[PDB]
């Protein structure tokens, strides 16, 4: 659409091995402000006669080196309508596979991550898994591993998402020779594990659980 | 600026930021559709992808508000008196927008229209005063709605609106269907569309055109480190006015009309029941009543306030027994000497009150009144046009 | 981007490239024939030298819409249920313009509109979800095709289209004759 | 045709225009405590400095036909 | 009906700081045009000028005032 | 092309030649009598 806002929903998972599925392409299964805007409609037969080349296919692996922890989990935001379908005590959030689409489970459903884009602007051709308010639909789990990795592919080129941790550095900076009685200096930590959004600008607030350490003097 | 897609939160100084309770006004400007005569297409106006009704007015301008539903919730309510304080006036769902306004508002979290109840129904009449925590709103309103309202035009948080364009031939009332086009006195001309925002993410506005798109991008986050106050001179004799300049982006809610907010200061009232306390819209930009005053100051934390809605005075810091700094009335408040005995004298900051709202603004509790300097500037002062300060140094100060 | 004439496929990060079932807008802004109360002449346009037939919007701006045949074809056969996916509406033929839009279409190798077929003859009356493989478009639409349409704006690639300017005086809908704006 | 009345502002508050033959847009401002002091000279109606007689703002809509809301 | 009607022309009265600046603001497609004026006692703009310096016997005296402030 | 006036034989390539049965169009596009009304 040359006017509009592009969506796009992926079939992505690779390792759903049921006789009957297949990884597949669907248009408008959702809105740009998140709303239905219609059905889904078999892609995945056709794309070698709509000028495709090895380009109109996402597809993901949430556990690289099998190691039981899945390391990417899906979550719903603001251009998307997800729900866990699997509402079971049993598992919880980490689980990709118990996400899916209510309106549309033949396809859609539990199992096989469902994975949506939007196209920033009318008529850029970029798109991004990011909404407005900066949550993305991937999310790394809580419990992952350090070193294991997870496998995402487009255009047939994959790239791995490696979990990792990193050393933090703090530094109090005194403005001159000496720190005395009435003066501000500033005190600066590095510390990329606290950086969870690439987007947002986030602040150690002791309220907050999700902030794992705050400095103490 | 970009061309002809005008957004209010649109400052370079404060970096594009919103925060609290503001409404944002949206306008577009431009020489292809400004004819009001014919019925021109309405422009297509997005927010976070979410499709943004535009009204046209009399000017050949398409205008529309919008705010964060969560924060016109809890700030409508301490809004305990129709239109004074933070009032939106009436809280309707989505699906009302074509039985309450004439057209379909179904893309926006909520709308809120000037009206009051008359049948307090359950269902089918929104709510008037709003929710303390917020949430999604299920309550709908129907036509039934506008007509049992006794009292039009209750939002306060928009007051200078411009004339919808009228009914004539083919054009519809604001071109595009209001069922009332009387504006700042009538049911539906301004109304407020509620969106659901992301605290420190990014709000998207977009004009689609042909020939390229207009965007602009806000952050919605806490704006204190944007707050600052100033005082013209360092050192001060002693008859001399104190001209105290507050930039503050939070306090301009308004984004059409001069913002003014009343505050209790006394940092030295030992009172039990006393607290330092801030009100809205206490008085006008010309020094007339404009409403009641409504207490804030339990409900600044959900505000997005951070250390930054509350203004304290302390008359003498060194406890000298002379005190240095009074209050006195100005051409943007009205203010009042209660005690009027001989014993006492101008220089008695304790002895000024306000007479209209005498429990929390009495005798004692120094109120302070500041004016914003233009209709969405974000700058506000103590001094009035004839350079009359509220706050002066005492004649027998040491 | 020239001066007065916008092509939707013109970015240079792309290098003027496009492919696949796409539409592609044509627009054209100048102040010659901005106004919307008089009736200025449509404005010449082609693709590789066929007519391009363009609508006045209110904005005073002149628009035009084209795609592939085989592509729109092919694309049109996944949409199985109505505005849904990627649907172009109806195939209709070259001829059929004058009946259904109003204005002479003869210069394209068909037209996609955005209604739905109630009788489903085997000449009269278009194809509703187009062919598997492509080809050439030569079931025809009249007249009585639009009045018994059931469900109209059944196109779901394009859906922000600015609005036909209104019949006033001697200016037509959409200056050129559209039948419904 | 009917055109848009043009968006002008005085310190950031709306000063209305009226279109004249010309096809050029007017508008008249003053001092508030100007013309008040120099309207009390003017003893005889339509001599000296007559700034003819002071209304409200909002009394534009019920004398000239439209809102002055946002003058003093 | 100008200048021997009800409503036109009328003037729009605004409150002024004195020593203070003067904005008026016009908003139109593709960017805005502004004035900025004084509101200030304007003595220092006065003068008068007389046409020569020595005057025969029946010569007319040319006498040229030029202030800001008497052009109401 | 000159500005206003269009003829279908004025091919560089071909060096403005016509010849046989073939119909030759002109075409005046102007601003000044492009109105219909």
């Amino acid at each position: 659409d040359p006017t509009d806002e592009d969506s796009w929903t992926f079939a992505t998972n690779t390792k759903n091995t049921t006789s009957s599925f297949n990884v597949d392409t669907f248009y408008q299964v959702f809105d740009e402000n998140g709303a239905s805007g219609g059905s889904a409609l078999t892609l995945r037969t056709t794309l070698s006669s709509l000028m495709c080349e090895d380009n109109c296919v996402l597809t993901l692996d949430v556990d690289a080196q099998s190691s039981g922890t899945p390391v990417v989990t899906i979550q719903d935001n603001g251009d998307s309508i997800l729900t866990q379908l699997n509402a079971s005590s049993n598992t919880n959030a980490n689980n990709a596979s118990a996400f899916g689409i209510s309106t549309e489970t033949a396809k859609l459903g539990t199992g096989s991550i469902p994975v949506t884009i939007t196209e920033q602007g009318p008529n850029s051709g970029v798109f991004g898994t990011y909404d407005e308010s900066d949550k993305s639909v991937l999310k790394i789990t809580d419990n992952a591993k350090r070193g294991t990795s997870a496998s995402l592919d487009y255009n047939e080129t994959p790239q791995t998402i490696l979990v990792g941790f990193s050393f933090a550095s703090i530094d109090i900076q005194p403005v001159t020779d000496e720190w005395t009685s009435g003066q501000e200096i500033p005190v600066v930590i590095v510390d990329a594990d606290q950086n969870k959004n690439s987007r947002a600008d986030e602040d150690l607030d002791l309220n907050n659980p999700d902030v794992t350490l705050i400095p103490a003097l | 600026a970009n061309a002809n897609l005008f957004v209010s939160a649109e400052n370079s100084q404060f970096d594009n930021y919103m925060s609290g309770p503001q409404v944002i006004e949206v306008v577009v400007i431009d020489s292809d559709i400004n004819d009001t005569d014919e019925a021109k297409g309405e422009p297509d106006v997005t927010v976070n992808g979410k499709v943004l009704r535009m009204v046209q007015a009399v000017d050949g301008n398409w205008y529309g508000y919008f705010a964060d539903r969560d924060q016109a919730q809890i700030a409508d309510s301490t809004a305990t008196t129709a239109d004074s304080g933070l009032d939106f006036g009436v809280f309707c769902a989505s699906s009302s927008g074509t039985a309450a306004l004439g057209f379909s508002t179904t893309e926006t979290d909520g709308i809120a229209i000037p009206i009051t109840i008359a049948n307090a129904t359950a269902t089918g009449n929104g709510t008037q005063t709003g929710s303390s925590s917020g949430g999604a709103i299920t309550t709908t309103c129907a036509a039934n709605t506008l007509d049992a309202s006794t009292a039009n035009g209750t939002i306060n948080v928009v007051r200078e609106a411009k004339d919808p364009v009228a009914a004539s031939g083919s054009v519809s009332v604001g071109q595009i269907g209001l069922k009332n086009g009387t504006a700042n006195s009538g049911p539906n001309w301004p109304f407020i569309q509620l969106y659901e925002l992301n605290p420190t993410g990014n709000v998207v506005v977009q004009y689609n055109k042909g020939g390229g798109v207009q965007s602009t991008t806000l952050t919605f986050d806490t704006v204190d480190q944007f707050a600052e106050l100033s005082l013209d001179r360092t050192v001060f004799p002693r008859v001399s006015q104190v001209h105290a300049t507050i930039t503050d982006l939070w306090l301009n809610i308004d984004p059409t009309d001069e913002d003014s907010w009343t505050f209790a200061t006394n940092t030295k009232n030992t009172t039990s029941s006393f607290n330092v306390d801030t009100f809205y819209q206490v008085f006008d930009e010309n020094g007339a009543s404009g409403g009641s005053a409504l207490t804030l100051r339990t409900t600044l934390s959900s505000l997005m306030c951070e250390d930054n809605c509350v203004l304290t005075l302390d008359v003498d810091a060194q406890s000298s027994g002379t005190p240095v700094v009074t209050i006195q009335d100005n051409g943007d408040s009205i203010l009042t000497q209660l005690n009027a005995s001989s014993n006492t004298n101008a220089n008695n900051a304790s002895a000024f009150g306000i007479s209209t709202e005498t429990a929390k603004l009495g005798t004692g509790s120094i109120p302070v009144t500041i004016t914003e300097q233009g209709p969405n500037s974000g700058v506000f002062g103590t001094y009035d046009e004839s350079d009359k300060s509220v706050l002066k140094i005492t004649d027998n100060a040491k």
